[PDB]
């Protein structure tokens, strides 16, 4: 137990680290790193602190694995003081009550589990025995063979004793329970018999086979008939004190626990005060002030919603500093619109995507594991499924959204806002699709393959922002020199793009455009040049995401359409209810796939997210992977 | 192909089996009676009257007859990876002859289990004085081992530490090449292996808990070079916490004895994996394994029963 | 129906191509990448995602199909 | 029935290439990860539920050539 | 339904070819798959009820081309 302070444990980047040393050593606050690389080494712990330390994790370690035994719990919190000598106390007397309990418990089970099994065996051998393994004159040898055994251990049996034994069985079932009865002197080879046929004198192992046929028969009875009474009294005790004492463990176990860390990390200091995070012991005094505010970059352990939830996350990670140019942030709103857009259905695609919203950022009970959602409950991992309670919420918004874009969508079937198609249909609107028919269908196909070149020019600009301001030469030089290319592109891509529309407001333009590309690549000299190759793919891929995420998009609206509307012959009226024999069955299906659609928002932004448009990684490279940034 | 052949030689191969019975019976046999029963079975067939000299003979020449025949197979993917087992024990046996070499002790008394190289080729390495020279002779016909030794032998020429980095080189080679096929199940039990001789190896270092990498052979998967280095620091928490993890018998253990017990209990699970593997290697190398179980025991017995020493001294090494 | 015009039958054919090859081929994709797992599921139900993973990128094929598919309708 | 022009004409084989071509592709997905699956079963019952999941999704071609059966003819 | 005109030839080919590709995919799925099983059966007795649920899935392509089939003849 240290010089008197609660300890305070922060990591974090370079930048809090500063941020964090001011934070805490003005007050009076004590032994702070990093301040100097090891006056620490004039804070190293005592042994005798280790040893508290040490005592802890006895105590913290107990109050575990009793709660465990015991078949309860307890989970970290917030650090709390209590005394080392009265949390070990109170671990204690209930770690003696519950393992004791649990113990026999377990013994009961296995007594009610033999006794049972056994009882019929002994039972048939003794019937049979009317008493022999009591006499010394006769000498029984009980046995069980089935019936597959039987004249081949008979001819064993027969082999060696000849006629100067007694083979009798009455049948367990399945098999017969047998005894050879052999006299005194006899028993050797009776004993041999049997083992050479591949039988042998059975009986219960251990102390209580050896008891008289009868007489463990008896205890057969007996014991089975005991142990689930009995078990149920210390089934009860257990229950009972897991369920009274559950708190309590835990609070000890909190207590505990955060000495456990919390001793660990004055050691830890001690000895070498670490680097980019932040020690210190902070005062009772001082223990507030510090904490409250934190910057948002350190990891801590103490002693309309639509665009702001999970852009809230990202918030986070844009406070780190370790490099020259911007933090990677800009991702929860560059989402937003396809993520509710995805969902841009008809009639069973969108429309009907709300009952799942209200089930899951509500409570459905209807589930075999998930009963009320805020609790998690899953066959699945219960823990992951707390976190995300946040992002029911923002689903059922996403859901909401998506039902919206049902509406402007189906501006280009029905509806209107850019095209005059009827407000509303009377029998099935969407009935079958403008879309699929091609002008409507080819406005869509424009559509998609504009949205992936969008994302390529965002990350060019960033590009050119990294090189330039990490001064990351080679690719400063990079994200200017690449978009030389680009207006002869333009050129060549405008007599297939309007066809007839354009073509022709430009030309052999590529041929001056082209040399403007290279320039600066070669600059650096670069002796891997052919390599903007692999640039060029990208753009491609970006494209095809999209197209992807709209054309299985547009698919899934069509399927309500050949699965409620028309389809079957030439398209006829009938089809609506003789697809209703298929009607009920596509729309869970279709609900089960379109969750692979929304991967794809996520694909074509793990294109851009490690192509080094303002990033950390890069195949790793020293930062958490983007992986875990986005989830929620 | 012929691995169609292979499981199925091994299908047949698996049955001449001294049953665990066998070792129960011994256990309560006397070194005649234990002689007598070996001589019963397969290992009775490289047994010529009675003696434990004989038994373990009879041991090295009955696994050689049924597995050490395989490496002049080397054809098949598995074959190579066979290959690789037998080369690490064999990279002992050339440690033996290196050694050996050094302290003016004979070639002639380095026992080699069945090689990939011939006699000669060990003979002439040798033969082949300079510790390049050796090492140069071993990469004759191929061996990337020789390589690897002749990799730690371009800084130095100290046979010792080029044999101890060469452990840890080689079985880093080994990490490579295990994973340069693939039939996993030979390299699973391989990985567990490198687990497992991280903890041997931090034990045997124990209290030393030095710079713990020049002892942490890398490829640890439930181990790192800090659970090792706590070991070796003295703390024995490391399998306390190594606890969940692949290797359960070994928790709360605090003797090396045991330890290899455990161990060989959780590598010989993975072992036993395999017994219907296919081009998976599982059904040779289960089988291999067999050979070498049935062979500790028998050769464990075969003291026992000698000695008359105690059913209890064998007790817990002759079960898994 | 009846006797298809001589134009709308040289799209019909090159119809089926994208939507057969682009379906077979994802199921054998799916199905190399999908037999290498199934220790990990045993494992660990929370790491499940990266066999997982792997299946996603191949779905875009067939998606393609409908896509050229799409301009055509009306002329087939 | 009887004749039909060059529309029906061509529907009428492609129905039948249809569920022919659907269970070929089936098929071969299945071989190779159904030749991985069955280790895990003999471990765990437990999962079975995981398994009994597991197999399923290059199966769905099959069920496309039933409805696209059913739409041919009547333009057939 | 017997001889007549331009519709029945081709349908009278492909219902064949529905059934002959079928039954290629079936049994190239049950070659594969089948194989790795037997030994896992050694060792789990426990799993036959499970054994008969198990290699049952490649096998409904099968039941798929004799619908078709008799629908097509057998019911025209």
């Amino acid at each position: 137990m240290i010089a008197p302070m609660e300890k305070l444990v922060l990591a974090g980047p370079k930048g809090r680290a500063k941020e964090l040393l001011q934070s805490l050593q003005q007050a009076g606050v004590v032994h702070l790193e990093t301040l100097r690389p090891e006056a620490l080494s004039a804070y190293q712990l005592s042994p005798e602190e280790r040893a508290e330390l040490r005592r802890w994790e006895a105590v913290s370690a107990g109050a575990e694995h009793t709660l465990s035994l015991l078949g309860l719990e307890a989970e970290p919190a917030r650090p709390f003081p209590e005394g080392l000598e009265a949390a070990e106390k109170a671990l204690s007397p209930i770690q003696a009550h519950a393992e004791g309990l649990t113990r026999q418990k377990q013994e009961l089970e296995e007594e009610l589990a033999l006794a049972q099994a056994y009882l019929e065996p002994l039972e048939r051998l003794a019937a049979l025995a009317h008493g022999l393994d009591k006499s010394p004159f006769l000498r029984v040898i009980p046995f069980l063979l089935t019936e597959k055994e039987l004249p081949l251990v008979e001819e064993a049996l027969r082999k060696a004793l000849e006629d100067r034994y007694l083979l009798a069985h009455e049948a367990y079932a399945g098999g017969v329970a047998a005894l050879v009865v052999v006299h005194r002197k006899e028993v050797d080879q009776a004993k041999a018999a049997l083992s050479r046929a591949g039988v042998a004198e059975l009986r219960l192992p251990g102390a209580l086979g050896e008891l008289p046929l009868s007489e463990a028969a008896r205890r057969l009875k007996e014991r089975a008939e005991a142990a689930p009474r009995e078990l149920s009294e210390v089934r009860q005790h257990l229950a009972k004190l897991a369920r009274e004492s559950a708190s309590t463990l835990q609070s000890l176990w909190t207590r505990a626990q955060d000495e456990v860390a919390r001793l660990k990390a004055l050691e830890e200091l001690a000895s070498g005060r670490f680097g980019f995070a932040l020690l210190g012991y902070v005062p009772v005094k001082a223990k507030p002030k510090v904490e409250e505010a934190l910057a948002r970059h350190k990891e801590s352990v103490v002693y309309n919603p639509p665009w702001a939830k999970p852009f809230e996350l990202l918030v986070s990670f844009l406070n780190t500093p370790k490099y020259g140019t911007f933090d990677p942030t800009p991702v929860v709103p560059v989402f937003f619109p396809f993520w509710f857009g995805m969902i841009v259905g008809d009639i069973g695609y969108a429309l009907l995507f709300y009952l799942v919203g209200r089930w899951l950022s509500g409570y459905v009970k209807r589930n075999e594991p998930l009963v009320i959602d805020l609790f998690a409950l899953k066959l699945k991992p219960q823990v992951i499924g707390k976190l995300v309670h946040i992002l029911n919420w923002m689903v059922f918004w996403t859901v909401v959204w998506g039902v919206i874009y049902g509406e402007f969508f189906g501006t280009f079937l029905e509806h209107l806002g850019v095209f005059g198609t009827p407000e509303h249909p009377g029998l099935i609107p969407i009935l079958i699709h403008r879309i699929d028919t091609a002008k409507t269908a080819n406005l869509l196909i424009l559509l998609s393959v504009a949205f992936g070149v969008v994302l390529v020019f965002f990350g060019l600009a960033l590009r050119a922002y990294l090189g330039l301001k990490h001064r990351h030469m080679a690719h400063f030089w990079e994200g200017v020199g690449y978009l030389g290319g680009l207006v002869g592109v333009l050129a060549l891509a405008a007599s297939y793009l309007g066809n007839l529309q354009a073509g022709w407001l430009q030309g052999l333009m590529y041929l001056g455009f082209g040399v403007f590309l290279l320039a600066v690549l070669m600059s650096r000299i670069w002796l891997m040049i052919p390599e903007i190759f692999t640039q060029a793919g990208h753009i491609l891929s970006h494209i095809r995401i999209y197209a992807v995420g709209a054309a299985g998009g547009i698919l899934a609206g069509l399927l309500t359409d050949v699965g409620f509307a028309l389809a079957e012959r030439l398209g006829l009226l009938g089809v609506l209810l003789g697809l209703l024999v298929a009607g009920v069955l596509h729309l869970l299906i279709l609900l089960l796939t379109t969750l692979g659609h929304m991967l794809q928002p996520i694909r074509l932004l793990w294109v851009e997210f490690f192509t080094k448009f303002g990033f950390y990684e890069e195949n790793g490279r020293p930062y958490r992977p983007f992986k875990s940034v986005r989830e929620a | 192909d012929d691995f169609a052949y292979l499981n199925a030689r091994v299908r047949v191969r698996r049955g001449t089996l001294l049953k665990e019975s066998f070792f129960q019976e011994a256990l309560d046999l006397s070194f005649a009676d234990f002689l007598r029963l070996l001589s019963e079975t397969v290992y009775g067939g490289e047994l010529a009257g009675q003696g434990l000299p004989d038994v373990d003979r009879a041991v090295l020449r009955t696994q050689a007859k049924l597995v050490g025949d395989l490496p002049r197979l080397v054809t098949g993917e598995a074959r190579e990876a066979v290959r690789l087992l037998l080369l690490r024990n064999d990279l002992h046996n050339l440690q033996a002859l290196l050694r050996a070499k050094a302290t003016g002790r004979p070639f002639e008394e380095v026992l080699l289990l069945p090689g990939t190289l011939r006699e000669e080729v060990w003979r002439q390495a040798y033969e082949a004085q300079d510790p390049a020279g050796m090492a140069q002779v071993l990469a004759v016909p191929g061996h990337p081992l020789a390589r690897a030794l002749r990799a730690v032998l371009r800084e130095t020429q100290d046979l010792a530490r080029v044999e101890a980095l060469l452990a840890k080189r080689f079985f880093e080679d080994v990490a490579k090449a295990a994973k340069g096929l693939d039939q996993p199940a030979l390299r699973d039990y391989l990985a567990l292996e490198v687990d497992a001789e991280n903890l041997r190896t931090a034990f045997k270092l124990q209290g030393s808990g030095l710079a713990p990498d020049a002892f942490f052979l890398k490829g640890g998967r439930f181990v790192d070079r800090v659970r090792f280095a706590r070991l070796m620091e003295g703390d024995y928490a490391v399998l306390d916490e190594l606890s969940g993890t692949p290797f359960s018998g070994l928790s709360g253990v605090r003797d090396l004895k045991a330890l290899e017990r455990g161990l060989r209990c959780v590598l010989l699970k993975e072992a036993k994996k395999g017994v219907q593997d296919p081009l998976g290697v599982g059904l040779v190398l289960a089988y291999v394994k067999e050979r070498e179980w049935e062979a500790v025991r028998l050769r464990l017995l075969a003291r026992r029963a000698y000695f008359g020493l105690p059913r209890a001294q064998v007790e817990e090494e002759v079960v898994c | 129906a009846a006797s298809g015009g001589l134009d709308r039958g040289l799209i019909a054919v090159g119809m089926g191509l994208a939507v057969g090859l682009a379906a077979l081929g994802t199921g054998v994709a799916q199905a190399r990448i999908g037999a290498a797992g199934v220790g990990a599921i045993a494992e660990d139900r929370s790491n499940f995602g990266t066999a997982l993973i792997f299946l996603l990128l191949p779905e875009t094929l067939v998606i393609f199909g409908l896509l050229i598919a799409f301009i055509l309708n009306g002329r087939l």
